[PDB]
RNA sequence: AAGGAUUGACAUUCUUGAUUUUGUGGGUGGUGGUGCAUUGAUGCCCUUGUUCUGGGCCACGCGCGCUACAC
């Protein structure tokens, strides 16, 4: 039972690594932004020494594989860059572990922008277009991750919900700063524990909450 | 840790073709990139933060290393790997 | 729980010393050192030759 | 106090060097 | 201060003033 | 060897544009020490002792005689004087609520 | 004979770099032989560095005269080879700031470099080039004004249109005789040159641009003589700005 | 504002002449890449690039004794 965004219909748990920082550049070669291989690039563009950061999304792996609702089939990964793009992964994807292939794989971004298998049936990574709110199901939760919002059980947020269709989590996936909470699509924030989270611990949070729910 | 002629490394998976080859051991077995992402999320995680938790790590080469609640482990994955060779070497890391 | 920064030079070596901040107290010990292996060699070579 | 933020970077021998 | 500076350089080259009035080396063994 | 190379060549080649450098300031030093005033030897035996531009100059004077002038700096929609118009008025208000706030 | 350490000159100004000037060569102005003496220094080489400061001392010592003496000799048509001898046709920093040091003096700037610069081989990107060197500094207002009389009077080419619509996106204060020099330009393309040539959307962009605001001397038959050059002229991106400049315009 | 603006300075004292000069305002600044026929308001990323000063090498180990460091 593997989701795509054309299904609508069914009961998903939609994650949106909001504000991510992958960003390519041209150095004959092509390397992505890393505040740890290159500071003097990032002095001599002028920009902010701290958000240039694409370990963040690449530890967000782990809500791609998070097993007990991954092998559910029941979740799906967008992401939204600070540059506006719109990548889809597919389900499916067994993401390179490590932060070296991980740079590799900049192909998506740069060169090949959809890539395909080895016997290249279903496409894993997608470039496409903004907004989320369509690619979304039909009724869709309205929820950021905040700090200073409320705080609530995820258990119980999802199910107080009886069929809302989904359960969208804007997640932002960057150093510092505030993510577009009125900007978009969000109203209300919801709040997870009483400690300024991470993002990779706020999806594993949110999605450990989804497995208890709908029984893993 | 192994040498370079000069250099200290970690060993991983990727810095190298055949040192692990070379050493006996087979390339699949060289991963602490999985280490690095468990000790983040352990001492990202709330209980952490609660001060309800403290993480021990032994090495499948027999060493214990005790980890403080209050550590902070670097983000991305060399800076670890450096921090890693020096404590493998100097059996202890101050603030 | 509070949270501090691990102090670790970068480019670690054991067989090289650390990198002391002052180049007149490293120095002083390097150099004393470098007397001490050297005396111990001279005043060894000198009575392996007298024996 | 980090926050997420990460441990800052330390400034190379050569780097300090040149100056 | 730089007092233990100096008299350590002038000692050792008359440390190796010593070496080479005899026939001595440097770090020349072989393990 | 890259690195060697590299330092080489850069190091041979500037030293190659700093030879030429000095050369050409002191060909320019001696040149003038030598040129600058005993040119007056030669200052004295070798010596040397418009309809459409007056149309041009015509037109130019006709209008510094009259002129006129351009309405107002732009041309551009009542669609984008709403834009900019909603622009303003979200910028203020929410400048006006932070401010409330703190 | 001349004193002749213009050989050394010439050999150090070939491939001159940084630094100091000599001062014969600065003081040339103050010597009455100075096209004769460089007829014999004969620098078809060149440096950019000597050209700009060059530049620099002929506009200290450039009239009417003394730009035909220079400029329109072996100057500007340096200017032309350096234009044609760039493979990627990149004129250099060099070479446009030279232009806008040499642009200061305007008493026969127009036959200093845009009386020549329509002779032969202006194309459409060498003139936009030199239409963007124009655009970027200081100009003289009066002589814009007559730049732009003269240059509409010339004959039609795809390089003055373009030199002169970025003279009207220049933004003026028009004069009357501009104004004037407008509607016949549109007397001038008429059944003209409408079945003789085409006006493709260049043309379009120019004479739109025009109309942005180039309309606050403007009465009712000039209305209508504009309105039925867009009848004539009708393309995609007219109806609603240029009836909104129509209604927006005065007398 | 030549009864003096700015240009060239023979270190202070004369060879250029409205390009003025100063405010009040204000247009962003295009020597750009990418399908189309090889000149065509084309979807999609950038504007505020010239001349000198660039380097560590492929404090030795082991060890007995002694000394530090513990309400």
């Amino acid at each position: 039972p593997v989701l795509t965004s054309k299904d609508k219909i069914t009961k998903r748990m939609i994650v949106v690594l909001a504000m991510a920082s992958l960003e390519t550049h041209k150095i004959d070669k092509y390397v992505l932004l890393n505040c740890d291989d290159h500071q003097g690039l990032l002095k001599k563009m002028g920009r902010d020494i701290s958000e240039a950061r694409p370990d963040i999304t690449h530890q967000c792996l782990l809500t791609l594989l998070d097993s007990p609702i991954n092998k559910a089939g029941k979740l799906q990964v967008y992401i939204q860059t600070s540059r506006g793009i719109l990548i889809e992964v597919n389900p499916t994807v067994r993401i390179p572990r490590t932060f070296k292939r991980f740079s590799g794989l900049m192909v998506q971004l740069l060169h090949k922008l959809s890539i395909r298998s080895v016997n290249s049936e279903e496409k894993l990574l997608k470039v496409i277009k903004n907004p989320i709110t369509d690619h979304l199901p039909t009724k869709c939760r309205k929820v950021t991750l905040s700090f200073d919002a409320p705080v609530i059980r995820v258990q119980d947020y999802i199910e107080k919900l009886d069929d809302d269709e989904s359960i969208c989590v804007f997640v932002g996936a960057m150093a510092r700063g505030k993510d577009n909470f009125a900007d978009e699509y969000v109203d209300e924030k919801v709040g997870l524990s009483n400690y300024p989270l991470s993002a990779s611990v706020a999806c594993s949070k949110f999605c450990h909450g989804a497995e208890d729910a709908w029984n893993i | 840790t192994h040498k370079i002629s000069d250099k200290y490394v970690l060993l991983n998976c990727d810095d190298h073709q055949g040192l692990l080859k070379k050493m006996g051991r087979d390339i699949s077995e060289a991963r602490p990139d999985i280490t690095h992402q468990c000790l983040l999320t352990l001492l990202d995680s709330p209980i952490n933060k609660a001060g309800k938790l403290q993480v021990y790590i032994q090495t499948s080469r027999g060493i214990l290393i005790e980890v403080n609640p209050t550590v902070r482990i670097p983000r991305t994955f060399k800076r670890f790997s450096g921090l890693m060779v020096q404590l493998l070497h100097k059996l202890s890391i101050r603030s | 729980i509070p949270t501090h920064a691990p102090k670790y030079e970068e480019n670690f070596n054991p067989d090289k010393k650390s990198y002391d901040p002052d180049r007149t107290r490293s120095e002083i010990n390097k150099m004393k050192a470098q007397l001490k292996k050297e005396r111990k060699f001279t005043m060894k070579e000198i009575r392996k030759d007298a024996k | 106090t980090d926050r997420f933020k990460g441990d800052d970077d330390i400034p190379y021998k050569e780097r300090l060097f040149e100056r | 201060h730089t007092l233990a500076n100096n008299v350590e350089s002038k000692l050792r080259d008359d440390l190796e003033r010593l070496k080479k009035i005899r026939a001595h080396r440097g770090i020349r063994h072989f393990w | 060897k890259k690195t060697k190379a590299e330092v080489m060549k850069e190091v041979i080649a500037k030293s190659k544009f700093y030879k030429q450098e000095r050369q050409k300031a002191q060909g320019i030093m001696e040149d003038q020490i030598d040129n600058l005033d005993d040119n007056f030897e030669d200052v004295m035996s070798e010596l040397m002792m418009t309809d459409l531009d007056k149309e041009y100059d015509i037109k130019v004077k006709e209008l510094q005689l009259d002129k006129r002038a351009a309405p107002s700096d732009r041309t551009k929609t009542e669609e984008e004087k709403n834009a900019e118009a909603e622009e303003k008025k979200r910028e203020l208000e929410q400048q006006r609520l932070d401010r409330m706030n703190g | 004979k001349v004193i002749k350490a213009y050989t050394t000159v010439g050999s150090i100004l070939k491939t001159w770099t940084h630094g100091k000037l000599p001062k014969l060569f600065k003081v040339i102005p103050s010597l009455r032989n100075w096209q004769d003496v460089i007829y014999v220094t004969n620098p078809e080489e060149w440096s950019p560095h000597v050209v700009y400061e060059a530049t620099k001392l002929f506009v200290s010592n450039l009239t009417a005269k003394e730009s035909q003496k220079f400029i329109n000799l072996i100057l500007l048509e340096r200017f032309r080879d350096n234009i044609e001898t760039s493979e990627d046709h990149s004129l250099n920093y060099h070479i446009y700031r030279a232009v806008k040091k040499s642009l200061y003096k305007p008493s026969a700037f127009f036959k200093g470099f845009l009386f020549p610069l329509v002779e032969t081989g202006c194309n459409v990107r060498e003139a936009t080039i030199a239409g963007s060197v124009l655009a970027k500094v200081s100009v003289p207002a009066l002589h814009s004004s007559a730049a732009l009389s003269y240059l509409l009077r010339l004959p039609f080419s795809p390089p003055t249109t373009v030199f002169i619509k970025i003279l009207l996106d220049k933004k003026y204060a028009l004069p009357y005789q501009t104004v004037d020099d407008c509607v016949y330009y549109f007397m001038r393309f008429r059944i003209g040159e409408d079945a003789t040539r085409v006006l493709p959307v260049i043309w379009h962009k120019a004479f739109l641009t025009f109309a942005q605001r180039y309309k606050n001397d403007i009465t009712q038959d000039q209305r209508d003589f504009l309105l039925e050059t867009v009848r004539q002229r009708g393309h995609k991106d007219i109806g609603p700005e240029i009836r909104r400049e129509l209604l927006a315009g005065a007398s």
